[PDB]
């Protein structure tokens, strides 16, 4: 569990080798490539749950959310093995296509996640967001399975989708990610970040009562968004938008 | 209403210790002995037990209000002897009482069986 | 994956030769008849890089894993009293 | 970080006692299984004193070789003792101890040789200690026939014959009223002690006994009965018997006894 | 490949422990760290259900083997870890984790407490472990809510080949000191796929059902 104190913003692909370059002007480092697959899950329609307190709304039903990481080799088709394995092969991810389709990701089935609603209130300059998370190593019986062990608990599959992006670490634990988002369904693979990279610039706080640390992050994030003026504005993203229990339904994307 | 559940007597709640050991700050060799879910029954026999030992100097026992199923004890002994290795020490005391005070009941409710 | 961490991974390994821990083995067989060739096996090594290790192993011709005796050394004193007790033994083994 | 100056005299005191205790540790395992759980609320009766309690996997149950290590501050001993121990309700209990037979070393002569000496000798040693327990739970007195008392020759010399310096042979004198139980009216008829003679390597028993009277029905036969007369010695007989198990030797003796 | 077996015995005294460890003394040959574990019984709070879908959920939790937990649900198997130590370092690396996880229980009992609630819990701790010749044996006290529960032996092995003469060596040991009625398992949850860890759980479900 822990505080994740976030700033969001976009950029246009045309800008994306000059920011790169910037930035590695600033922290010294130079970008990691990576990726990841999210698989979001909802509890069962088919189940009442009278447990619900209506009268008094102990709890409301929320989305789960698993992820984990695929090799590039799934990534990469034929006609890309001779450039080496950096950063520029973001280049050529422009296109709504992508080598990962549905089979492959249905013979698949980890970090298994849950988060609520940002903190109220008009007084917050950076998002703070609560985030639960534990870590599964493993599994075995006759049907060992991620499907099957998230029906097992109440849960069934909603959709997925698919992370390629670089990452940047700055000091004092300040993380920055440049990702490109692609859905897949068996219809197709549709890119929504369409033209375009989505940044995001955060820091994670262990324990929510250490407020010493909070006033620390918040300080770190906002020179650090006061450093990028000009270029790019980092903005705090609607907290109505970051919302994610089963009774509304709306995904920042 | 505000009438405290029964059980509350007899089991205990998670994170409960059912014995408490405190060093006593004030006499050389003392300790205080917390004890939970217990009354009368208990600590009475214990002191009665532990005031037969030669080396025990001062055994005594409290329920400081009769709400709370609970009960404090104060043992202290003399040099180079552990109040625990005296409760230990009582405990198998009674333990082997009672264990002859059983034989005992029983040969004779057979034997009255018979004269029956 | 990325590039710079193979890069840095592949120099930092390069140097393995140089930065692990130095060992050596030293297998000895003695000549003996009745097919009982017993094996003498002393493993040096620096754990700490200063302190001197002697692992010894010696096989009687016995068996091919009944080992008769496995034991370890840390000083020199005593690595050359059990090699004296071994050499008896192997000597009153030849006598009898 | 040590504070006190008798604190730091403690310390290197430990230090050689531990030093000492490490080296003859190893030398016993490099050849010897020692025991790191057993702790006697007492120290053995023989300057500091430290009990070492070793044994094999072959050994007879809860018998332990016993080493007291006396240190002093210029000179350091070892009591060498055979012992039995139990443990009862999470408490060690000295069973046993023996104390006629207590072999005191000085440091410097223990060697390998005496060590693996000690080896096999110490079972016949043990298996005898066990034999007099054995007849003590029986209420029978006893008396071992040791290296000295054979070369003294005190004994007869028929039971010495076939003992050609052999560690599988062991002869045990015992008294004719306490292997009887009490039983006085065959005084006057066999001698007060007789001899148990076992050999590991035949795997036999010998019970001699000796007849204070010249009784004329030796002249029959007497074979029938499996009784064997001594030749040197007409007035003394034995009973010869084959024994596999040692643990029901009790019921061989009650055979030779009934006999 | 290793192999274990636990037994339960219902009927025990809070001495029997003593007397198993003494009937043992002559062949023990090392004494090591204290143990604990805790296992939990998760029920299901909807009415809604199959009748063919089970109820239940077992977790157990082994504080000895790193802090990792298991959940049991009609012979199938989920292993979780809650240390830092213990994450996968590419989990770490791509994001997919910030880094300080917790133990499933606190979410099986914050988060989805309305789905599932718990229903007892039975505890065991500062068991003693000894090293026998090729053998290790665990034994603890188990204390539920009420009070004393029964008796709980845990054998592990490296060797297969003579692991049930050492079962059956223990249950004669155990019959030496009268405790005649003792549940055995060394089942194992599946034929083809061996996890260590998971068939242990297993194994644990197997004894400690009534």
């Amino acid at each position: 569990m822990v505080q994740q104190l976030s700033l969001f913003g976009s950029i246009g692909d045309d800008g994306y080798d000059l920011l790169i370059s910037t930035l590695t002007t600033i922290s010294g480092n130079p970008p990691l490539l990576y990726n990841s697959l999210c698989t979001v899950w909802k509890p069962n329609p088919s189940y009442d749950v009278e447990n619900v307190n209506s009268r008094n709304q102990l709890v409301e039903p929320n989305r789960i959310k698993l992820s984990k990481e695929v090799p590039f080799s799934y990534l990469i088709d034929e006609t890309m093995m001779d450039k080496p394995l950096n950063f520029r092969i973001l280049k050529s991810f422009t296109n709504d296509k992508i080598p990962l389709n549905y089979a492959m990701t249905r013979n698949i089935l980890w970090s298994l996640q849950i988060s609520d609603i940002p903190a109220a209130g008009n007084n917050r300059s950076v998002s703070m967001q609560t985030i639960a998370e534990t870590i599964i190593l493993s599994s075995a019986g006759k049907n060992s399975s991620v499907s099957s062990l998230m029906n097992g608990l109440g849960y069934v599959f909603e959709f997925q989708y698919l992370t390629i992006g670089v990452k940047f670490f700055m000091k004092h634990g300040l993380i920055l990610e440049l990702q490109k988002i692609w859905q897949i369904e068996e219809a197709g693979n549709s890119q929504i970040t369409s033209g375009g990279f989505l940044l995001k610039a955060y820091i994670n706080v262990s324990r929510g009562t250490d407020i010493d640390r909070i006033n620390y992050t918040e300080t770190a994030l906002m020179n650090l968004k006061k450093e990028l003026q000009g270029y790019i504005e980092l903005s705090v993203p609607d907290r109505q938008s970051m919302d994610s229990r089963v009774a509304h339904g709306n995904i920042l994307i | 209403m505000n009438a405290p559940d029964r059980f509350e007597l007899f089991l205990l709640g998670e994170g409960e210790s059912k014995l408490k050991i405190d060093p006593d700050t004030k006499a050389p060799n003392a300790v205080v002995i917390t004890f939970e879910k217990e009354d009368h029954t208990l600590g009475n026999l214990i002191r009665a037990e532990l005031l037969n030992d030669r080396k025990v100097l001062f055994a005594a026992y409290k329920v400081e209000h009769p709400f709370f199923a609970r009960f404090k004890l104060r043992i202290q002994t003399t040099e180079g002897y552990d109040p625990k290795d005296a409760l230990k020490n009582a405990c198998n005391s009674i333990i082997n009482k009672l264990g002859a005070l059983k034989t005992n009941f029983e040969t004779e409710w057979n034997l009255q069986t018979l004269a029956a | 994956d990325d590039e710079n961490i193979t890069k840095l991974n592949k120099e930092i390994r390069a140097f393995d030769k140089l930065l692990n821990i130095p060992r050596r083995e030293l297998k000895i067989n003695l000549p003996l008849t009745e097919h009982k060739s017993p094996n003498l096996s002393l493993m040096l090594e620096s754990p700490n890089y200063c302190n001197a290790l002697i692992h010894i192993k010696f096989s009687a011709g016995t068996e091919a894993n009944a080992v008769s005796f496995d034991t370890t050394f840390s000083d020199f004193k005593e690595v050359e009293d059990f090699l004296h007790f071994i050499v008896a033994e192997y000597i009153q083994q030849k006598k009898v | 970080r040590a504070e006190g100056p008798e604190e730091l005299a403690r310390i290197l005191q430990q230090l050689k006692l531990d030093k000492i205790i490490h080296v003859l540790t190893t030398m016993f395992e490099n050849t010897w299984s020692c025991s790191r759980i057993i702790k006697i609320d007492k120290p053995i009766r023989t300057l500091l004193q430290r009990d070492l309690f070793i044994r094999l996997p072959h050994w007879p149950l809860n018998w332990y070789l016993i080493l007291s290590i006396i240190s002093s501050k210029t000179s350091c001993v070892v009591e060498k003792r055979i012992g039995k121990i139990v443990s009862q309700r999470g408490k060690w209990n000295l069973k046993y101890l023996d104390n006629s037979n207590v072999m005191t070393v000085k440091l410097e002569s223990i060697t390998y040789q005496k060590i693996m000496i000690l080896q096999r000798t110490i079972l016949n040693r043990i298996i005898n200690h066990m034999l007099i327990d054995s007849l003590n739970q029986l209420e029978i007195r006893n008396k071992i026939c040791s290296s000295e008392m054979i070369n003294e020759q005190k004994l007869p010399q028929y039971i010495i014959q076939g003992s050609n310096t052999n560690d599988n042979i062991s002869i045990i004198t015992l008294e004719l009223e306490s292997f009887l139980e009490g039983s006085k009216a065959l005084n006057s008829i066999l001698e007060s002690s007789m001899f148990l003679r076992i050999d590991y390597s035949n795997s036999q028993i010998r019970l001699y006994a000796k007849f204070k009277r010249n009784t004329m029905m030796i002249q029959c036969q007497i074979d029938k009965l499996y009784i064997h007369f001594v030749q040197e010695e007409p007035l003394a007989f034995y009973l010869e018997e084959s024994f596999t198990n040692l643990g029901i030797i009790v019921q061989y003796l009650t055979k030779f006894r009934q006999k | 490949m290793g192999k274990s077996a636990v037994i339960f015995v219902e009927r025990a005294t809070p001495a029997t422990l003593t007397e198993l460890k003494d009937a043992l003394s002559n062949s023990i040959l090392s004494v090591r760290d204290p143990w604990s574990i805790d296992f939990r019984t998760y029920r299901c709070s909807i009415k809604n259900l199959p009748a063919d879908v089970s109820k239940l959920m077992y977790s157990i939790t082994f504080h000895h083997h790193g802090r990792q937990t298991v959940l049991i649900k009609d012979n199938s198997a989920m292993v979780t870890t809650a240390a830092a130590a213990d994450i996968p370092p590419a989990l770490v690396f791509n994001g997919s984790s910030t880094g300080v996880p917790e133990s499933i229980d606190t979410i099986l009992s914050s988060k989805l407490s309305n789905i599932w609630m718990q229903r007892q819990l039975i505890k065991g701790d500062a068991g003693e472990t000894l090293i026998l010749d090729g053998l290790t044996v665990r034994l603890v006290n188990l204390f539920s809510s009420t009070g004393f529960k029964g008796l709980l032996i845990e054998l592990q092995a490296d060797e297969a080949g003579e692991f049930e003469t050492k079962i059956a060596g223990i249950e004669g040991h155990l019959a030496e000191i009268r405790a005649k009625e003792y549940k055995t398992s060394s089942d194992s949850l599946g034929p083809d796929t061996s996890n260590e860890i998971c068939d242990l759980a297993y194994q644990y479900v197997r004894a400690l059902e009534l």
